């Protein structure tokens, strides 16, 4: 309580809200009055009248079993006409994170909120009123003096206010770990229990001269505890059991539900798949549409249920040993991974699943895990770890010397966990002596929306194919479908589309589009390929006679 | 007793609010070590979250002195920050600076920290150092000094700046120093030994109020090259017309009518086509033209430089700065001389340095990068090896090599 306040503003040329009471049953009215009494006993709001002109409206909620209920302040108003903050909450401690300590202790700090003040300056626009029964009386009108629960304002304020407490305390005991989350604080030290429990209580003292105080009701000490969503115990921690929907019906908004909880599953159980239940929401219109599950979202879903039913724990990390990340390739798009510094026992799991472009192939999906591993190990551990990566170092080899943008992964072994990431075809870089060439070319009408695709070849062969609902790009990826289709195991096509030739170039093994994983799956089946570009319309060989062709 | 000089975001521009990454143990430490030394120092103060702007910061240690630097990315900020050409405190280019045998960049950034800055400026410098495993929340700091990093810091101390060198410069009139950023860039003709010496002169000349060397001399631009053979195959003439064709958006009086004629047909890629007499003529003058520099292309002050890199495998990496299209002010190749030769990503940040280091050496500014580079490739890594006290501008582009133009 006797924190300096921190000063906060609305956002320039704004008043106040101003928002009108909703009528309310006397019930309701009666348990506010209650709790605003005691509130007021308390000292965390005030009486005010009618000459402040500001108002956010006040419901009143049941609890979640005593019947009791429960104060709420709608500040959806004054949190838009508040001034920006800069949230200090960067980011969600993680059990895999902490090391092994001798004693723990976990608290929380009572009515957290509530114990810090508000800027006196700031409080008239915290106003909210309590009905009378049918107008009775105008009503009664409260400000508050503290961080209300609700304001835009109050969490950062809160995590800033106890971060000043806290400083003290941490500078002199260095050898005291203290993760401090919103009013959560866990506590681990290497001390002997009798002097661990010494150092709570100084701890505790300390909180209490700056109005914070420690429930006995939160304090826990012993294991397990119960933090962030998990279990601690001293060689290893679990996650407090998830629960799936066990629908015979399914909505949208049930597997929005279902892939949630599986990806918080996936930090501790490996091989989580979400693709084929993830693939139902799409294309979907409400979240209380029915959604039947499709064959192989039903395999997915057993799957996981599998994995799920057997128990799982992470251990804790110890600095003195590396950090080793493992990825393995489930297909369709979709990586696990485990990182440990022991084998069998993980610190953590987790799943690499997104589509980043339209055309992409295994290689570049492989860096982004790497990547994305690589952050959340900073995040966590403040390291990068070494990879064991089921890649050949000859197919790495091949990809960065011949892709033309920089890339790069850092120190990996290669694990022979199949299957392996590989290059599916690589084009050739010289014209292959004994095979046809293919002078390819489409057009399409922008108006129209027709075109043709079409070629022309040193052996004479010549073909044009007509085009409906197509674009200028398509024909292009249509032209060299066709030779693809028409011409023999060796090739070389000629195209004078920039666009064309860069996707192919990339060796895509996968695509959004249909037509370029037509051509993904032709290129796969050629024994050598060679792609090369022309001007278009500077009539050069055999391009002027096949863009003559289309014509 | 010092008075501070007033200064204003540009109109209709508020601060930056950029997010903070996430940082190594040894950089969070290192940052926290320097942060609260500059706390006690009064150099900066610890502030809440009812500022509302953030830049990120980091570290990095240069390689030949392995004390960590504290860099703040102001890219953001500085951007949003009012021109000092207005109040006229901006800083002049001197050209003869790239003519010079050698040029030393020193760390002046430190001299910023005795001059304060204005009260009402100091929230949009706001950073926020983060923690391992967020034990937790960040913690902020805002400046109280003219910050490094920052655009303004340059042209406010302009005045005092040019004090402390008119004894070195009316001493050594040949010597040419100009000032970007936290940087000094000086140059000399003088062989290195006694460079290097005057350069310490000047250290200590610096300290007493209160590096790289470079060879400009020997920076070299490389042009389009056309292949040489005997015997011509038709898709080497298709390469060859493909890449001319491409050449005559930036030279002038470039034809393909006669080495194209030589592909009138539907012809098998590897059938060896005979040059004709004409089509050697053709070669020849096009050769010739793109032998010099092209004609009406000058540096114009008032506009942005970009810079474009390629991979060119092998360690090799060619690069073009221009201002408009077509119309390069100056176009290179970059090698990697490390050792190693593993790593891309390490390559073309060393590469972007290098290239940064010539702009602000020829024409006093850095150009805006378009990096041959994913995003996400890029922000992984590329901060393991910076090391310049600025940091240049830059976008991210995949583009397919068309015609392999610049090898
Ligand atoms: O690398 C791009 C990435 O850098 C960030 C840092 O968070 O900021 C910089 O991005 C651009 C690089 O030129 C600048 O436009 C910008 O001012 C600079 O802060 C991110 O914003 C961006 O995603």
């Amino acid at each position: 309580s006797p924190i300096e306040t921190v000063p906060v503003k609305l956002k320039p040329g704004m008043d106040g809200p101003k928002v009108k009471q909703w009528p309310l049953t006397e019930e309701k009215i009666k348990a506010l009055v209650e709790i605003c009494t005691e509130m007021e006993k308390e000292g965390k709001i005030s009486k005010i009248g009618p000459e402040n002109p500001y108002n956010t409206p006040v419901f009143a909620i049941k609890k979640k079993d005593s019947t009791k209920w429960r104060k709420l302040v709608d500040f959806r108003e004054l949190n838009k006409r508040t001034q920006d903050f800069w949230e200090v909450q960067l980011g969600i401690p993680h059990p895999a994170g902490l090391k092994q300590k001798k004693s723990v202790t976990v608290l929380d700090v009572g009515d957290a909120y509530f114990s810090v003040p508000l800027d006196k300056d700031f409080r008239k626009y915290t106003a909210f009123t309590i009905p009378s029964i049918n107008n009775e009386t105008p009503g009664i009108r409260y400000q508050y003096n503290v961080l209300p629960m609700g304001w835009k304002g109050s969490p950062a304020i809160f995590q800033s206010s106890m971060t000043k407490i806290l400083e003290p305390f941490r500078k002199q005991n260095p050898d005291i770990v203290i993760y401090q989350y919103m009013d959560d604080l866990y506590v681990g030290s290497d001390l002997e229990i009798g002097q661990h429990r010494t150092k709570i209580e100084e701890l505790r003292q300390h909180l209490l001269r700056w109005g914070f105080t420690t429930p006995d009701k939160k304090h826990q000490k012993e294991p397990p505890f119960l933090w962030m969503g998990y279990e601690l115990h001293p060689d290893k921690w679990t996650v407090q059991p998830i629960v799936l929907p066990e629908k015979d019906s399914w909505t949208v908004n049930d597997i929005q539900k279902l892939v949630g909880k599986l990806n918080w599953a996936s930090q501790i159980y490996a091989g989580i798949k979400v693709r084929q239940l993830s693939k139902l929401l799409r294309g979907t219109k409400a979240l209380t549409e029915v959604v039947p599950l499709t064959e192989e979202a039903e395999l997915e879903l057993a799957e996981n249920r599998e994995i799920l039913k057997e128990p799982v724990h992470g251990v804790y990390y110890d600095p003195s040993k590396d950090l080793i990340a493992e990825i393995q390739k489930q297909g369709q798009g979709q990586w696990t991974y485990q990182i440990y510094q022991e084998p069998f026992k993980n610190l953590k799991t987790g799943k690499y699943a997104r589509m980043k472009g339209a055309h992409t192939n295994d290689v570049k999906q492989l860096t982004e895990a790497v990547q994305k591993i690589a952050t959340e190990s900073i995040v966590i551990w403040g390291k990068t770890p070494k990879f064991k990566l089921p890649i050949q170092k000859e197919t790495w080899e091949a990809w960065w010397t011949e892709y033309w943008q920089a890339t790069w992964i850092p120190e990996w072994e290669f694990v022979n966990t199949p299957p392996l990431v590989k290059l599916w075809y690589q084009l050739e870089k010289e014209p292959i002596i004994g095979a046809e060439t293919f002078y390819v070319d489409g057009a399409a009408n922008r108006e129209t929306k027709l075109g043709k695709a079409g070629y022309v070849t040193d052996r004479g062969r010549q073909k044009v194919v007509p085009l409906t609902d197509t674009t200028n790009q398509k024909t292009e990826l249509q032209a060299i479908h066709l030779a693809l289709q028409d011409s023999g195991l060796e090739v070389n096509i000629v195209t004078d589309s920039q666009y064309a030739l860069g996707i192919i170039q990339a060796q895509p093994d996968k695509s959004e589009s249909e037509l370029v994983s037509q051509i993904i799956e032709q290129l796969i089946k050629k024994e050598k390929v060679y792609l090369a570009w022309v001007p278009a319309h500077k009539g050069i060989g055999g391009n002027e006679q096949v863009d003559k062709l289309v014509s | 007793p010092i008075e501070t000089v007033p200064v204003k975001l540009k109109p209709g521009m508020d601060g930056p609010k950029v997010k903070q990454w996430p940082l190594t143990e040894e950089k969070i430490k290192a940052l926290v070590e320097i942060c609260t030394e500059m706390e006690k120092e009064g150099k900066i103060s610890k502030i809440g979250p009812e500022n509302p702007y953030n830049t990120p910061v980091f570290a990095i240690k240069k390689k030949d002195s392995t004390k960590w630097r504290k860099l703040v990315d102001f890219r953001e900020l500085n951007k949003r920050t009012q021109d000092f050409w207005e109040v006229q405190l901006g800083i002049p280019h001197p050209a003869g600076l790239k003519q010079k045998k050698s040029v030393t960049v020193l760390d002046v950034g430190d001299a910023y920290f005795s001059v304060p800055l204005d009260k009402d400026f100091r929230k949009y410098t706001a950073f926020t150092i983060p923690s391992i495993n967020n034990e937790t929340p960040g913690i902020r700091y805002q400046y109280n000094v003219l910050p490094q990093g920052w655009k303004g810091s340059p042209a406010i101390f302009q005045s005092s700046m040019t004090k402390i060198l008119e004894p070195f410069r009316k001493q050594n009139p040949d010597i040419v120093i100009y000032q970007y950023m936290d940087d000094l860039y000086v140059g000399s003709d003088l062989e290195i030994g006694q460079h290097r010496t005057k350069i310490e002169e000047l250290r200590q000349h610096l300290l007493r109020w209160g590096g790289y060397e470079l060879h400009p001399d020997k920076w070299t631009v490389q042009p389009i090259v056309l292949p040489e053979k005997d015997s011509w195959t038709v898709n080497d003439i298709q390469k060859l017309v493909g890449k001319l064709n491409w050449a005559s958006q930036i030279y002038a009086g470039i034809k393909v009518r006669q080495l194209s004629k030589l592909l009138r047909g539907t012809k098998a890629l590897t059938e060896v086509v005979p040059l004709t007499e004409e089509a050697e003529l053709e070669l020849a003058e096009n050769r010739e033209i793109l032998k010099e520099p092209v004609h009406g292309v000058y540096y114009d002050p008032s506009k942005d430089l970009i810079a474009e890199i390629q991979k060119q495998g092998q360690g090799q990496w060619t690069y073009q700065i221009y201002q408009e299209p077509f119309k390069n002010l100056k176009t290179g190749k970059y090698a990697r001389m490390k050792g190693a030769h593993t790593n891309d990503v390490k390559q073309l940040t060393e590469a972007v340095q290098k290239i940064a280091t010539e702009s602000i050496v020829i024409w006093g500014k850095t150009p805006k990068f378009k990096l041959p580079i994913q995003k996400e490739t890029w922000e992984a890594w590329w901060t393991e090896y910076w090391q310049a006290t600025w940091i240049p501008e830059w976008e991210f582009v995949n583009t397919p090599p068309l015609v392999k133009l610049w090898y």
